[PDB]
């Protein structure tokens, strides 16, 4: 066997790395966690440190609250019985208020109230996590790419749980918290709108989702193929093109007639991915607010 | 109808984006050239983008791309045919001349630096706190080439400090000098390190580095180039 | 016709078949024996499709469509106009893809790189062959296979899913989707990380990989690192396709009832099957 570089043959360890400092408030970093030899066959062995300032704590706590709020309900649904809770874990579901209660906060706790509570906690968890995305980049003086990108995922999520429910006039439109039930909701959403395969946004969204797998397969494989010339050192290949970046470009140029740069491929990447949820959120938002039936709309348009 | 506006607008956006992305990917290698180095007539339908400048850290300078392009090296190849699009035959030894799958680029003759400003890659002997943490330690193993002859012995691992990974094995030859082999081009086995790209007699021709505790980008390119070239040029 | 750095790489050698016979380029494209194989298979196949277009009676790509033999030819041939056209086109597509891969190998050898790309491609080819070859055969007919047209192949996906109820419940299909979504998460993160380092706040210096590690350790308390992330993207995305093929090869063969009902093995386990309460008692 020629060697492939999917798993490291030899791991190597030195002093825990505590990171760059730049404008980060160091008072808010933990200390290093342990080292995972397991991870280190494939990636870095070092866990932590993590940074937990105020926004960090806020986010993490509501996040758990959202999670426990669903879990208390799940236990309730299980009549507090350990064996039943496990047996039925994928079946339990925390459902939103019925259509009757509109967008109001009136519904009883056991029939929507809890759902609104968990959702509220989910809202603060995510938006605060978003800000943490921006702030951790700022402290290091980095571009805001990650937060811009995360915004695209947040878009689909907002549309499903918040914007589209509001525009439709009730919370009953939103996705329930449960493994099997959120799947049922997805299938049902499509049937009731005359089949999402007729939503042109839906099919763009798939093109990108398939495309992200295609692209990352291409890229990942390309980098590993030129890792015998230091290919994965991408920032330095951007600053000072090496033979890695040249062989990479030329593989593709010879294969398919055009190619990328070591910087540009990352622009193709971020956009392939981000467009999955962009077009996606658009498709969902338009459903039932403007277009009641994709098949039908397809026949006119 | 809104959904119609949105979809139509979207195709227009996407065409804008593909354009932007394609021109972004033209910041290197362009303008296209004829086999002789002059500008090709046909550049295709995308224009070069407006230059951008990267500010390199540690007073290493800037980079402006696209910019005037240049191999900054002689290329020992000649045409094998009378028209565009055929192979160019090595005029000498392609391993020594660095062409074909033995190519290297004229990268900066300084070493890559970490974010602290220290050399990125060091031999482990000189790297404070660094030791093999898992897997068979190759240090001390005989090194065998694709001729099944022993070409030397592993005398250290050169490691990447910030990313904590092995990047080269340092190998000592019959004559007592050493060479770097890329970590990705060896197989560590229980009783030897095997190198399928080179036969024993080609080890001496691995490009040497000038300091024994650092490697420059230019020296990395020559080493990796030379070793990868053995896949074609050794048998 | 050459990138500014290209000429030094354009040397003889690498080819798997033909020695120097097709060792050359056309514009940017490398040719090789397998470039020739690809053109031939693809040309024939497009021809057969344009032919198959007239026998059906359009020149509209939104309508052009080509079906397997009907269910009753089993695994035998069929009049061109009733599914032989499809059988041959499929043979063409296979020959085109496998050819494209083998040409990718030839380019690898010339460039002194590793074989990861065509290896990765070979997963996609295997997914395809699962839909049109392996599944049909295990199932006894060409007619179970996906057909070729832009909107009609969606019809098939839908009819195929709904044959087993909500296909969501196929558990290999669940693992597959999980890889798809995860791969896109990782692609967004990767692209954004590298870009954020190479294009920092206005006026600042390019950041470094250590900045990239630091950003992630700060954010979630772990960073897989730059070798790791390319390993990851490759693994996520090949794993998605692996499970995709898996989820379909087991469907209509070892399982053919409503997928939702598969999950009963879990709930029907002795130690809890009969306890009352919850959803299933
Ligand atoms: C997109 C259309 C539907 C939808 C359609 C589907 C379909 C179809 C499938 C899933 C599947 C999943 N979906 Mg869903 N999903 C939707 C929106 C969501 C949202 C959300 C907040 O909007 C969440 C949290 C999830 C969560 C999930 C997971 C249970 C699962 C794997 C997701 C993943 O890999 O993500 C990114 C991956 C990561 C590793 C990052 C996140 C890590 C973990 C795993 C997230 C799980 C959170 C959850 C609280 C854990 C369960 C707790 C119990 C103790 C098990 N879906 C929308 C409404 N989803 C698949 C599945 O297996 O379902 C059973 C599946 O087949
Ligand atoms: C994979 C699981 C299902 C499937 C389910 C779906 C679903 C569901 C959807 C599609 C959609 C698409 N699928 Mg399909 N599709 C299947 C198998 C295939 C095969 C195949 C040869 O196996 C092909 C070529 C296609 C091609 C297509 C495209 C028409 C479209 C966008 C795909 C994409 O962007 O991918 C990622 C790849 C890239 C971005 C690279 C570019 C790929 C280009 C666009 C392919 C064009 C092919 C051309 C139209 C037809 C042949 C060309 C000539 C005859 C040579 N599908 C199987 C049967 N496919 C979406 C659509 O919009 O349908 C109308 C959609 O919603
Ligand atoms: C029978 C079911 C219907 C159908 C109904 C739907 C519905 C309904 C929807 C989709 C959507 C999509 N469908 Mg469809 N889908 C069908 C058939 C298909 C087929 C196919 C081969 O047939 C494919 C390939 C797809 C593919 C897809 C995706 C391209 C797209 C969602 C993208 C995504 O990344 O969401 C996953 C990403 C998210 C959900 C973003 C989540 C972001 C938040 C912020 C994360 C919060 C995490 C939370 C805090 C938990 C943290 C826990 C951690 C451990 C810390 N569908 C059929 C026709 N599909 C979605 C879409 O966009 O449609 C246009 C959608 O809403
Ligand atoms: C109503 C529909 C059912 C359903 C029924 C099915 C069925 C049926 C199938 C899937 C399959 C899939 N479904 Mg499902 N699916 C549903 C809901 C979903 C949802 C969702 C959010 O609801 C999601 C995200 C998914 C996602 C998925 C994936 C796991 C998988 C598709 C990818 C794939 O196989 O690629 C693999 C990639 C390929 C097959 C493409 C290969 C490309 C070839 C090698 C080369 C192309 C060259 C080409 C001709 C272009 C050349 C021209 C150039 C452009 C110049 N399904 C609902 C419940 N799903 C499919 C699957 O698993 O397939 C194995 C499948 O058959
Ligand atoms: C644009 C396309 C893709 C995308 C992009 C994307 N997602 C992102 C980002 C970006 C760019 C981020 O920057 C952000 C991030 O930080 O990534 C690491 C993120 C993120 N995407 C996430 C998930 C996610 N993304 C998804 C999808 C996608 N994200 C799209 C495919 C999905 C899908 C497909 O369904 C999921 C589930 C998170 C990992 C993170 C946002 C995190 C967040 O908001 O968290 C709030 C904090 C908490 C919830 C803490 C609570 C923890 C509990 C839920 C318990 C844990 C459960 C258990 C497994 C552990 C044990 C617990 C015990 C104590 C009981
Ligand atoms: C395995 C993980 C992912 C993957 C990887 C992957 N794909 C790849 C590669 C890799 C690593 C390449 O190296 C190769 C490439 O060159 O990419 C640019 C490729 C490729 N993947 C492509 C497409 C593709 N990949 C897809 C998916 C995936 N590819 C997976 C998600 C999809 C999906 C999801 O649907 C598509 C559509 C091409 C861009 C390219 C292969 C090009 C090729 O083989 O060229 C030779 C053939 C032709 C030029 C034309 C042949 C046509 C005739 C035989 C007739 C048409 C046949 C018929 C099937 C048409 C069907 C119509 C549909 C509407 C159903
Ligand atoms: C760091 O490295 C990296 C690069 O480099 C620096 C790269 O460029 C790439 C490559 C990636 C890109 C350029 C990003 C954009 C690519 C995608 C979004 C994926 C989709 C690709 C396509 C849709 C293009 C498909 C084109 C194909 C398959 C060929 C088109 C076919 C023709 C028109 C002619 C084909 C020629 C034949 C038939 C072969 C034989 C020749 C003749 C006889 C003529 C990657 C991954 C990378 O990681
Ligand atoms: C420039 O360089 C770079 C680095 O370094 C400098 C890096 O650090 C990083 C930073 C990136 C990371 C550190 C990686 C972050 C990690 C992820 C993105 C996610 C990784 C996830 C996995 C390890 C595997 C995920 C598992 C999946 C998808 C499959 C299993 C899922 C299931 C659901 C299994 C169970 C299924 C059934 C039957 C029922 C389902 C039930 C539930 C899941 C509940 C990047 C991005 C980078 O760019
Ligand atoms: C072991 O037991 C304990 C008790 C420890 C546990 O805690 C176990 C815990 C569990 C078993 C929890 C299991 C959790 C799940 C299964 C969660 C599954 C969730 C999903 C699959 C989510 C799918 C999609 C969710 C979406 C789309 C959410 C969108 C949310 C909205 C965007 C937020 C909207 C906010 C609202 C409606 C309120 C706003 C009000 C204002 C005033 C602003
Ligand atoms: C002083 C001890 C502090 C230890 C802190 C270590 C944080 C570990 C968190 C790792 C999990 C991140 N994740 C899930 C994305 O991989
Ligand atoms: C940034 C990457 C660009 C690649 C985009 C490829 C688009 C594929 C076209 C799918 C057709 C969609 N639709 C809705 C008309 O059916
Ligand atoms: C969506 C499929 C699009 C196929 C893209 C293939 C384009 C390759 C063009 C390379 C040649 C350019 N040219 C004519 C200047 O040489
Ligand atoms: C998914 C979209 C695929 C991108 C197609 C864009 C084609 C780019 C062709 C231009 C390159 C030709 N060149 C090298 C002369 O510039
Ligand atoms: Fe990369």
């Amino acid at each position: 066997a020629e060697y492939q570089n999917i798993f490291s043959q030899v791991q190597v360890r030195g002093p825990a790395d505590l990171g760059m400092t730049e404008d980060v408030n160091l008072a808010n970093r933990s200390g290093v966690g342990p080292f995972s030899t397991l991870l280190g066959w494939f990636g870095n062995a070092q866990l932590g440190p993590i940074y937990l300032g105020s926004l960090g704590v806020l986010s993490l706590f509501s996040g758990l609250m959202w999670f426990f709020t669903i879990g208390i309900w799940f236990w309730y649904q299980a009549g507090w019985n350990p064996a039943v809770f496990l047996r039925d874990l994928f079946f339990f579901s925390l459902e939103p208020p019925a259509p009757e209660y509109g967008l109001s906060f009136a519904a009883p706790l056991k029939e929507g109230g809890l759902w609104l509570i968990a959702s509220f906690f989910m809202f603060v968890a995510v938006w605060s996590w978003w800000g943490r995305t921006y702030l951790r980049a700022q402290a290091l003086g980095m571009g805001k790419h990650t937060a811009w990108a995360f915004l695209s995922a947040i878009w689909l999520w907002m549309v499903l749980g918040f914007i589209r429910p509001i525009l439709m006039g009730s919370w009953s439109e939103a996705v329930p918290y449960g493994i099997f039930s959120h799947l049922d909701w997805t299938n049902n959403f499509s049937l009731v709108h005359g089949n999402l395969f007729y939503n042109p946004f839906h099919g763009l969204s798939i093109a990108f989702l398939y495309g992200s797998a295609l692209l990352f397969a291409m890229h990942g494989a390309t980098i590993l193929a030129v890792s015998r010339f230091g290919g994965e050192r991408e920032l330095e290949q951007i600053a000072d093109r090496g033979t890695a970046a040249e062989r990479a470009a030329l593989f593709w140029r010879w294969t398919m007639g055009f190619n990328a740069t070591m910087e540009g491929i990352h622009r193709w990447a971020i956009w392939m991915a981000v467009l999955v949820t962009l077009t996606g959120g658009i498709g969902i938002l338009l459903s039932g607010t403007v277009v009641d039936n994709w098949y039908v709309w397809g026949q006119n348009h | 109808d809104l959904a119609s506006l949105a979809i139509y607008s979207f195709w227009i956006f996407l065409a804008g984006l593909i354009y932007y992305l394609q021109t972004e990917n033209m910041r290197e290698g362009y303008p296209l050239e004829n086999e002789d180095g002059t500008p090709a007539a046909n550049q295709g339908p995308f224009p070069l983008p407006k230059p951008k400048t990267f500010i390199l850290p540690h007073g290493r300078g800037t980079l402006t791309v696209p910019g005037p392009e240049s191999e900054d090296r002689p290329i020992a190849l000649a045409r094998t045919a009378v028209s565009e699009g055929f192979p160019h035959a090595p005029t000498g030894d392609p391993m020594k001349d660095g062409v074909g799958p033995a190519s290297w680029v004229a990268r900066r003759d300084l070493p890559e630096l970490d974010g602290h400003g220290h050399n990125k890659i060091k031999p482990m002997k000189a790297a404070a706190g660094f030791h093999v943490s898992a897997g068979k330690n190759p240090i001390g193993l005989p090194v065998r080439g694709c001729d099944l002859e022993i070409a030397g012995k592993v005398v250290d691992i050169w490691v990447d400090i910030p990313e904590q990974m092995a990047r080269f094995l340092e190998v000592e030859l019959k004559d007592g000098s050493t060479r770097l082999l890329p970590m990705q081009m060896v197989k560590v086995q229980s009783n030897r390190v095997h190198v399928n790209a080179l036969s024993s007699d080609l080890f001496a021709g691995i490009p040497t580095i000038k300091s024994p505790t650092e490697v420059t980008l230019l020296e990395e390119d020559k080493i990796c180039g030379y070793v990868a070239g053995g896949l074609m040029y050794a048998a | 016709a050459l990138l500014s750095f290209e000429r030094k790489y354009r040397v003889p050698g690498g080819t798997l078949v033909g020695g120097n016979l097709f060792d050359f380029w056309v514009g940017p494209f490398y040719v090789g024996f397998f470039g020739v194989a690809t053109f031939f298979f693809a040309a024939l196949g497009i021809i057969l499709i344009a032919w198959s277009a007239v026998l059906q009676g359009t020149w509209n790509p939104q309508l052009i469509s080509v079906y397997p033999p009907a269910l009753e030819y089993g695994l035998g041939g069929a009049p061109l106009a009733k599914g032989g056209l499809w059988q041959i086109i499929t043979i063409c597509a296979t020959g085109a893809f496998v050819s494209w891969a083998l040409r990718e190998v030839e380019i690898c050898r010339k460039l002194g790189i590793g074989y990861h790309i065509p290896f990765a491609f070979a997963f996609a080819i295997l997914a395809y062959l699962t839909l049109v070859l392996f599944r049909p055969v295990m199932m006894g007919a060409w007619g179970y296979a996906a057909p070729y047209g832009i909107w009609t192949h969606l019809d098939w996906v839908s009819n195929t899913g709904y044959t087993y109820g909500n296909f969501h419940y196929n558990p290999a299909h669940m693992i597959a989707i999980s890889f798809f979504f995860t791969n896109a998460l990782a692609l967004a993160l990767h692209g954004a990380l590298v870009l954020s380092a190479a294009n920092p706040e206005k006026g600042k210096e390019m950041r470094t990989p250590d900045h990239e590690d630091t950003f992630f350790r700060d954010l979630v308390g772990y960073s897989i690192g730059t070798l790791g992330i390319h390993r990851l993207g490759l693994l996520l995305s090949l794993s998605a396709v692996f499970f995709s093929a898996l989820c379909m090869i087991i469907t209509g063969t070892i399982w053919f009832d409503q997928w939702v009902d598969w999950w009963q093995w879990w709930v029907k386990l002795p130690w809890w099957a009969n306890i009352p309460g919850g959803i299933n008692g």
